[PDB]
């Protein structure tokens, strides 16, 4: 449908990430510029002027791009290139807030008679933000980034953003008082060291602004020096509004990270099952060699991430098969069992499939157990053995890599002929019976192509003869 | 430091499993008596790191078996219900074992229960309550380190002879009747030599050696019984149940009270595989039952001319 | 939102009562309490009883709001004993309350669910799937899929898997049903019938352009066509794969190869984003192994309904 309308642009789009990388940016400025052209600015002052009208001109464009990028939709989840679609959903969304935040307020408040009302209008500007929201959304998708180191940045950002408002909403309180009762404000009885902020209307922009974000900071970590502090009634409230809400945000900043520190643990849980195991080993003085074979399972428990290899149960089966058809193949080529049959048989084996890793020393199948799993060896090593009366094991020919084990009793719907063992690490590809069983029905002729391999397997090995 | 806190206190896992326990038994409105054995138990397993077993569960077969041969191995050894044994018989049961902490003062089993689970001693002595019709106990047998209870029922088919008491806190080493019973099959001149122990070592053992006198009659009926079960399910064709029986330690060379045997019988039946498992064993072909009949014999009686094949085979 | 009230209501009663232990003193000694000593700025709260009675609210819920998050600017603060007494009891036990809001908090975020699971799994899986190298297209599939599926709530079906199976059979009942009913392979059949195949059904969601399955392959999955589109494609030996039918809603597929005991006719292939439920093709071959019945009443819909497509017929 990007053919059907043309002018409409991707939202993943090239040439509109780096718009989006440049309005963010602007939106960023605007947000953290409008609480100080609100507060320290009882009208924009001309030196900036030019500054102000082109950062309008820069979202003026954005609500014209917006009317042309394409979005995914959230009930096809396709996305729809229609400029009739495409419209509707600035229009509803968001159209109504950027436009009325594109307005020339300051213009607007310095050609109405400096009417402090018309200027309240300048708080729209803030809505800009939703873009740092936006970018932070979509940077929650990247893996690159926990998702909750994200939730903690995000909230810092918060409180960037508060306390920057705060200070500003601070000294604005403060400018509203009328210039002889500014003793009454909390700035206006200022005494820091000899330095009096009396002519407090007068000072520079940034001693004013530092003061007050000083201010903000210090009670965001409720440090409270007391150095500066609310003096009238409208800064005793907007203190407390401030000061509550700043509780709350700084519990969940302590959340978020408890959160990211508690759940946020992968290498630790090894390290705590090492704890304990530790002790246990030390309270029953283990042989260091065998210290060292469990601390060899726990780590290969973390090593082999048997997880990463359970997550394909969730993949659906199609593509589940294809990412068989990518890494088992090759393995499934190195079984002598199979050799020469027909590339669909060979397929189908390698769609049903599951991997799994062993640890050395253990065992895997065991003797009289009737085989339920056919195993193919494709890196590591193998040996079985069968007790006898007496109870002494009888050796057999060792499973190297690039062998298959086991098939001869699936084949035979006969229990696990020899108790198998684990020498060393193995990439054990796994099929089931029944999988198998199948697929040999449907391919009778590779089935039989089969039967010929396994005579001189057979052969090959005098345990299986 | 939220995170170090939360990971859970080794006491408070305690904590929470004691009180799920007793919300559990105050739900059932159960008895002060019991109630303070199990909470005292509860104790003995989490001080004794209980979840030690927890632990094992992760670490796989061989592992598991490594730290078993090194902690129960040394003391099982000197255990003289398993001296005589293949090696390869004491380190697999000492894979399969368990170790329970008792706490003084108690009892496990009670005469002429099932005894399911077999113990050993690692440490401390217990009593061998055995009730008698009155009511009253003696102890004929004291089982200190390295001895071992409910066995003589397992092994001689029976059940417990004695309600064991614990005299002091104890360590004993549990091992499933039906573990055992796997291991006990797969090993044959061992199990016998068991078997001759049992009897031996009954000597300390005095109304335990009453139940010894009809010992030396189970394993008598033992033997004669599992002949039976053999010839059973030699006539009656239960092939299955002939391989479970065999490898019981049934001898294919017993025949019955008419001194026939189950080649005989699958010989006359015409069941040829239960015939050709039993010629696998190896029993005579030429053996002649209390009335003459031979299972040639007995083959060609009812024209079984597959088995009359196997037999002149 | 309980201890947030809480916080309203301690920090209320908190300001009232400071206060009023200002007032408890004399007038005359109003320089020795927090308000009558209490000069901000100018304005210097001396006749402090005589004060408008909002700013007297304001300073002491001033302080009581600071005291609460611990700012403790001091401008106002305790000066009497009495005061002194009461903050300490007040912030002694607003640490203990503001503690309870902290970690009711952290709680909420550690009961993270949906997106933060979501993400997690994402990270795990793309951690993986770097490890195989897997075909970045593969690889899109991949979390295409996976996405898809926290948006399709597949996870949901875990959920599901505690509720027992007669539950779980009713769920299926009541939402799948209909959906069965409008296939036309089962056109006939028995609702013991019916009721197993709706029962065993799995939701799945696929995207668009994918492959389904591959043609000339052991499908092991018969789908149910819900929602979307999907289609067949005929693969010859020079790759020129050709429409079949467009599989619309209710479209089932998969059954042909299944029943037939062929190889996969056709390349099934996406056209949109489409919901199917799903059938094992060994569950619909043991319910045919019951109601075969059910399973004959097919084969001669398959004869009728297949005439309709030459493709398929």
């Amino acid at each position: 449908g990007h053919n059907d309308y043309k002018y409409i642009i991707h939202p993943k789009n090239r040439w509109y990430k780096a718009w989006e990388m440049f309005i963010l940016v602007w939106a960023i400025y605007s947000s953290l510029f409008t609480p100080m052209e609100f507060g320290f600015f009882r009208g924009l002052p001309e030196r900036l002027f030019v500054l102000d009208i082109v950062g309008q001109i820069a979202f003026l464009v954005d609500i014209v791009l917006q009317f042309f990028v394409a979005y995914r939709d959230t009930q096809t989840y396709r996305t729809v290139y229609k400029p009739t679609r495409i419209a509707f959903r600035y229009l509803k969304s968001h159209f109504l807030m950027d436009f009325i935040g594109c307005f020339p307020w300051d213009l607007i408040y310095k050609a109405s008679g400096k009417h402090e009302l018309v200027r309240y209008l300048l708080w729209i500007r803030l809505f800009r933000v939703r873009k740092v929201v936006e970018f932070f959304q979509r940077l929650e998708k990247d893996t690159r980034i926990n998702y909750l180191f994200t939730r903690i940045l995000k909230l810092l950002f918060v409180e960037v953003y508060c306390t920057h408002t705060a200070a500003c909403i601070f000294y604005y309180l403060a400018t509203t008082l009328p210039p002889e009762n500014e003793g009454y404000t909390w700035i206006g009885s200022l005494k820091l060291g000899d330095y009096s902020y009396e002519n407090f209307r007068e000072i520079d922009l940034w001693k004013r602004y530092t003061t007050a974000l000083y201010f903000a900071i210090v009670t965001m970590a409720t440090v409270g020096y007391g150095d500066i502090h609310a003096v009238n009634l409208r800064e005793m409230i907007f203190v407390m509004i401030y000061v509550s809400f700043d509780m709350v945000l700084g519990a969940y900043l302590i959340g978020n990270i408890t959160a990211l520190i508690v759940k946020g643990s992968n290498t630790e849980r090894f390290r705590d099952k090492m704890n304990d195991l530790i002790s246990f080993m030390n309270r029953k003085k283990l042989g260091r060699d065998l210290r060292s074979q469990i601390t060899g399972h726990v780590r290969l428990q973390y090593d082999s991430h048997y997880t990463d290899t359970v997550m394909l149960q969730d993949i659906p089966a199609s593509i589940r098969a294809k990412i068989a058809q990518l890494l088992y193949l090759p393995y499934i080529k190195k079984v002598p069992l199979f050799k020469g049959c027909s590339t669909e048989f060979i397929n189908q084996i390698v769609i049903r499939l599951h991997e799994e890793y062993f640890l050395p020393g253990e065992v895997i199948t065991e003797q009289g157990n009737v085989v339920d799993h056919l195993y193919f060896v494709c890196e590591g090593l193998l040996e079985a053995l069968v007790t006898k009366t007496d109870g002494s094991e009888e050796s057999v020919t060792l499973l190297g890599p690039h062998t298959s084990f086991g098939d001869i009793s699936i084949i035979c719907n006969i229990s696990q002929p020899f108790t198998v063992r684990v020498c060393e690490l193995c990439h054990l590809l796994r099929l089931d019976k029944q999988s198998f069983s199948n697929i040999l029905e449907i391919y009778f002729h590779d089935g039989r192509t089969i039967l010929n391999n396994i005579m001189e397997e057979k052969e090959s090995n005098d345990r299986i003869k | 430091i939220t995170a170090l806190i939360v990971k859970g206190s080794n006491t408070e896992r305690f904590r929470d499993k004691m009180n799920d326990l007793i919300s559990f038994m105050n739900r059932k409105k159960l008895g002060r008596d019991l109630r303070s054995q199990i909470t005292g138990h509860v104790r003995l397993q989490y001080d004794s790191h209980y979840t030690d077993t927890v632990m094992l569960q992760d670490i796989p077969a061989s592992i598991r078996a490594k730290i078993a041969q090194l902690l129960y191995l040394p003391y099982i050894k000197k255990v003289p219900l398993f001296k005589g044994c293949s090696t390869e018989f004491i380190n697999q049961i000492v894979i399969r074992l368990h170790e329970e902490y008792f706490l003084p003062g108690e009892v496990i089993t009670e005469q002429g229960n099932v005894v399911d689970h077999l113990y050993f001693v690692c440490e401390g002595l217990l009593e061998a309550l055995v009730t008698k019709t009155d009511g009253s106990e003696e102890s004929v047998t004291l089982l200190g380190p390295h001895t071992s209870f409910g066995d003589i029922s397992i092994i001689c088919n029976i059940s417990q002879p004695f309600t064991v008491r614990v005299c002091e806190l104890c360590h004993l080493l549990r091992l499933d009747k039906q573990s055992f019973s796997n291991i006990l099959e797969i090993y044959f001149h061992d199990g016998r030599t068991i078997l001759n122990n049992i009897m031996e070592e009954k000597e300390s053992n005095d109304r335990i050696k009453k139940l010894e006198s009809d010992i030396v009659i189970h394993i008598g009926k033992q033997e004669a019984e599992l002949a039976l079960k053999v010839n059973s399910a030699a006539f009656q064709g239960d092939f299955y149940q002939l391989k479970s029986l065999i490898r019981s330690g049934a001898d294919p060379n017993k025949t019955d009270y008419d001194g026939r045997s189950p080649l005989h019988l699958a010989a006359c039946r015409g069941y040829e595989d239960i015939t050709l498992f039993l010629i696998q064993e190896g029993v005579d072909v030429n053996l002649k039952d209390k009335f003459g009949h031979t299972p040639l014999f007995e083959a060609v009686k009812a024209g079984q001319e597959g088995v009359i094949g196997l037999l002149v085979k």
